RNA sequence: UUAAAGGAAUUGACGGAAGGGCACCACCAGGAGUGGAGCCUGCGGCUUAAUUUGACUCAACACGGGAAACCUCACCCGGCCCGGACACGGACAGGAUUGACAGAUUGAUAGCUCUUUCUCGAUUCCGUGGGUGGUGGUGCAUGGCCGUUCUUAGUUGGUGGAGCGAUUUGUCUGGUUAAUUCCGAUAACGAACGAGACUCUGGCAUGCUAACUAGUUACGCGACCCCCGAGCGGUAACUUCUUAGAGGGACAAGUGGCGUUCAGCCACCCGAGAUUGAGCAAUAACAGGUCUGUGAUGCCCUUAGAUGUCCGGGGCUGCACGCGCGCUACACUGACUGGCUCAGCGUGUGCCUACCCUACGCCGGCAGGCGCGGGUAACCCGUUGAACCCCAUUCGUGAUGGGGAUCGGGGAUUGCAAUUAUUCCCCAUGAACGAGGAAUUCCCAGUAAGUGCGGGUCAUAAGCUUGCGUUGAUUAAGUCCCUGCCCU
RNA sequence: UUCGUUAAAGA
């Protein structure tokens, strides 16, 4: 019945991807959040959440994932159970830098001081097969002026195209 | 200031049927779009949900314009007080999982 | 009867095109060519900064929307037979009879 | 800036609307210990005049729920 | 009550942003509602690349 | 009275110290200009009830995509509402908490208040704590992002020499290059980040792959001049033209000279190309800007007569003045009229909250209106019949017919509302301006400049900006004198 | 040719 252009439907889908991904990294900051994958299918719209700790996604008895299914379906326009969610456990914890920063947030919140936390995440990323990391923590640290503390080990490529992948 | 008697019981009936409430920031000042599920647009919805988020019943999340309300286990334990009025019915969040 | 494959990534476009031609060669259907549409590009120029300090330095964001069309004249039963294909989500399928 | 907005007081401190009536309201009049006599005027039949009585005025009559206003010479 | 006069069907005041309602900064007519302050952060997420 | 004063020596940082390099954001040889005149738009000073504010050398000054009639709006003037969550608690009205017609006051038919008195019913009203909000302050508290240093080429570890050690050599006398890019000399050897390499685009080509949403040769339908088998457009095969996938193709390879065996420069040819333009871009700093981007945030102010949010006006535009980016001209290589002839990016609809792109016919001189049609797009605008340019006439060195600023009258369009800002069209008034002093900006080939179109805000909507096309120069291809930066 | 001052601390 209704239709829009190909030049606008793709950017609407991309805004949907960014909306869902950043809202799930808002509300699912408790467990280890890595990313989402959404398959476009006209029968059942499948949304796959790649998470490091899948226990909070699965809930107690399959409650939180159905609640987030209701969250998606009661605004984004998918009645009668069209959107279905599926979780994926991520085995490599040290691979996802988003999960590393997400765990570093909760370690820096409840005590666990900055030197020890940075050397801990460097040791964990270096243990998990990575060639080289660089953890930079900036802000007000034990004073007034913002001390820029950088920590780097291994090998790192900064310039060119293949930095992004 | 008196909400009609159907209003609060209808929005609580919707929250009991689903467990997830959704609204936007648009309280009447640029434009008046009604709520996609109910009769009152946004302001009475926010006034009804601020009492639930302020008593520690329903969690709150925000997605760039939109308030998404999150049901809690203790949220259901305090919605037992609303469940004084109907019989004991579990909503379609806690009962079963397909 | 035509089928439009509208794609976001050209590598997955060529992969699903090779898969479709590989699955369509063995049947007794006159398979027409995957016609290369011109690439759509939505360029957006951005100030790079919330406050105006420095030179007029502009972000230049782009997309590369690709599009292919095939012609497979067949009855609707054969069309629904060809329709069931598992696909990468970077490609969208439309049919037109 | 350091702009100081001071109360120049063009107008005095005014009072808000306060809803005040008598103690109780006797709408109906009892005659001969059982017959009910009506003094005030009812509201016309526009899904308002079921038990709603209109307001008294020198030449107007005003309804409470749906705000129907009637006039007569 | 008269809370909403000025019916606001046009102009700068009608355009409200999807991200933070920054109606002072402009909102582009691209089938899109951003600020240019947040489109920079979210362009690589919605599918725009610099090249 | 004091817990240090001091000595060599090491690394930063800093010099109004020296040496060597690099840079058209420096110069040379030039081009285009600006600064001269008018206008457009920001900034300062005035004025104002308010002329909201941030930014002040590059690294502020058509920048906040900042083009404001109300919104935007944060500034003045006057007036509504609380969205005052939530806990304890006062009256609790023998259930009376919120909404308003008529008249006065107010722009208002704000029940804002008053006279009048109907209605809704345990969500109330008031107090004490607490929470919310702010384009309020603090970017010299902050995050993120950007700018600048710096698109310059510079940084670091392992083993080994020197030193007791901090440290140093490696990372360098010289040559070359855009480069700490290499060659060389070598107490240094293999290495790493950065530069290259990477990605996109442009240039060439295959009968490699292939197309009724793109064309071509013949052929048919079929019009037209000579009439003589010819010519010009309208309506069965192949990708050469259009589009896009892979692969190829260029590497200073070949020759001669300049150079130490070198690293590498110069002339020619084959070649489409003897190399195009961008993106990303280190170690590390500025106490650079942004709290006026946010539901990013620390601290301070307020929260009922509001620094919250609306409503109605004015304002950012306001003028003796100075400054900056730009536009128009100062004409005959030209202005006017008529004819002819060529594009390339890209945009466009019932939107995840308000909306187009426009063909055809008629009317009107025009700005415009009316009816009807296509397009959610290589399909429809559209074989984007653009401007510049080319041909013919007029003008004839006169502030002239160049310049069109200012100014009056009228007519159309959006918008609820255009007047002390819309915009467009017609008539008329017709200024300075005679190629611009001191100084100063950008630039090395499809490049400067002339010239038009498309996107951004948009409804009305570009003189700004981002991109695309047409025509298309002069003169260098060198240097440390001026300036700035780097290294030792 | 000339161009003044910026404490105590804070790694
Ligand atoms: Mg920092
Ligand atoms: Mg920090
Ligand atoms: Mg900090
Ligand atoms: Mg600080
Ligand atoms: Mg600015
Ligand atoms: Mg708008
Ligand atoms: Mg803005
Ligand atoms: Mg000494
Ligand atoms: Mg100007
Ligand atoms: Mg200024
Ligand atoms: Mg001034
Ligand atoms: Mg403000
Ligand atoms: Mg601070
Ligand atoms: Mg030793
Ligand atoms: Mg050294
Ligand atoms: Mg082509
Ligand atoms: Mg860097
Ligand atoms: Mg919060
Ligand atoms: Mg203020
Ligand atoms: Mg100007
Ligand atoms: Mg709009
Ligand atoms: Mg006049
Ligand atoms: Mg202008
Ligand atoms: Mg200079
Ligand atoms: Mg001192
Ligand atoms: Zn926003």
């Amino acid at each position: 019945a209704v239709q829009i252009s190909k030049k606008r439907k793709f950017v609407a889908d991309g805004i949907f991807k960014a909306e869902l991904n950043e809202f799930l990294t808002r509300e699912l900051a408790e467990d280890g959040y890595s990313g989402v994958e959404v398959r476009v299918t006209p029968t059942r719209t499948e949304i796959i959440i790649l998470a490091t700790r899948t226990q909070n996604v699965l809930g107690e008895k399959g409650r939180r994932i159905r609640e987030l299914t209701a969250v998606v379906q009661k605004r984004f326009g998918f009645p009668e159970g069209s959107v279905e969610l599926y979780a994926e456990k991520v085995a490599t914890r040290g691979l996802c830098a988003i999960a590393q920063a997400e765990s570093l947030r909760y370690k820096l919140l409840g005590g666990l001081a900055v030197r020890r936390a940075c050397y801990g995440v460097l040791r964990f990323i270096m243990e998990s097969g990575a060639k080289g990391c660089e953890v930079v923590v900036s802000g007000k640290l034990r004073g007034q002026r913002a001390k820029s503390m950088k920590f780097v080990d291994g090998l790192m490529i900064h310039s060119g195209d293949p930095v992004n992948y | 200031m008196l909400m009609p008697k159907k209003n609060r019981i209808a929005i609580y009936e919707l929250l009991f049927k689903e467990g997830v409430m959704v609204a936007k920031k648009d309280v009447h000042m640029p434009k008046h779009p009604e709520l996609a599920d109910k009769n009152v647009p946004n302001l009475h919805v926010m006034k009804a949900m601020q009492s639930l988020k302020s008593r520690g019943y329903v969690k709150e999340q925000f997605a760039w314009r939109h308030f998404y309300w999150y049901l809690t286990n203790e949220g259901i334990q305090y919605l037992r007080d609303y469940l004084h009025l109907p019989p004991e019915i579990v909503p379609a969040t806690l009962r079963r999982s397909r | 009867i035509r089928i439009t494959l509208t794609s976001r990534n050209v590598k997955s476009l060529e992969k699903v095109c090779a898969d479709l031609i590989r699955g369509a060669k063995e049947k007794n259907l006159k398979v027409k060519g995957p016609v290369r549409m011109p690439t759509k590009t939505l360029r957006i120029t951005t100030r790079k900064t919330p406050c105006g300090e420095g030179s007029k330095t502009w972000d230049r964001f782009q997309m590369r929307i690709h599009k292919r069309l095939i012609d497979l004249h067949s009855p609707s039963e054969i069309v629904k037979q060809i329709t069931s294909i598992s696909i990468e989500p970077g490609v969208e399928v439309e049919v037109t009879i | 800036k350091r702009k100081k907005k001071s109360y120049t007081t063009p107008k005095k401190n005014k009072h808000k609307r306060k809803k005040v009536k008598l103690a109780v309201l006797k709408y109906y009049k009892v005659d001969e210990n059982g017959k009910i006599s009506r003094l005030r005027r009812e509201c016309p039949s526009d899904e308002c005049g079921a038990g709603v009585f209109m307001a008294s005025h020198f030449d107007r009559h005003y309804c409470g729920k749906c705000c129907l206003t009637y006039c007569f010479n | 009550q008269l809370y909403w006069s000025h019916p606001r069907k046009f102009g700068q005041g009608s355009r409200s942003c999807r991200v933070c309602s920054n109606r002072h900064g402009l909102i582009r007519k691209y089938g899109l509602n951003m600020c240019r302050q947040c489109f920079r952060q979210y362009a690589k997420d919605i599918g725009f690349i610099k090249l």
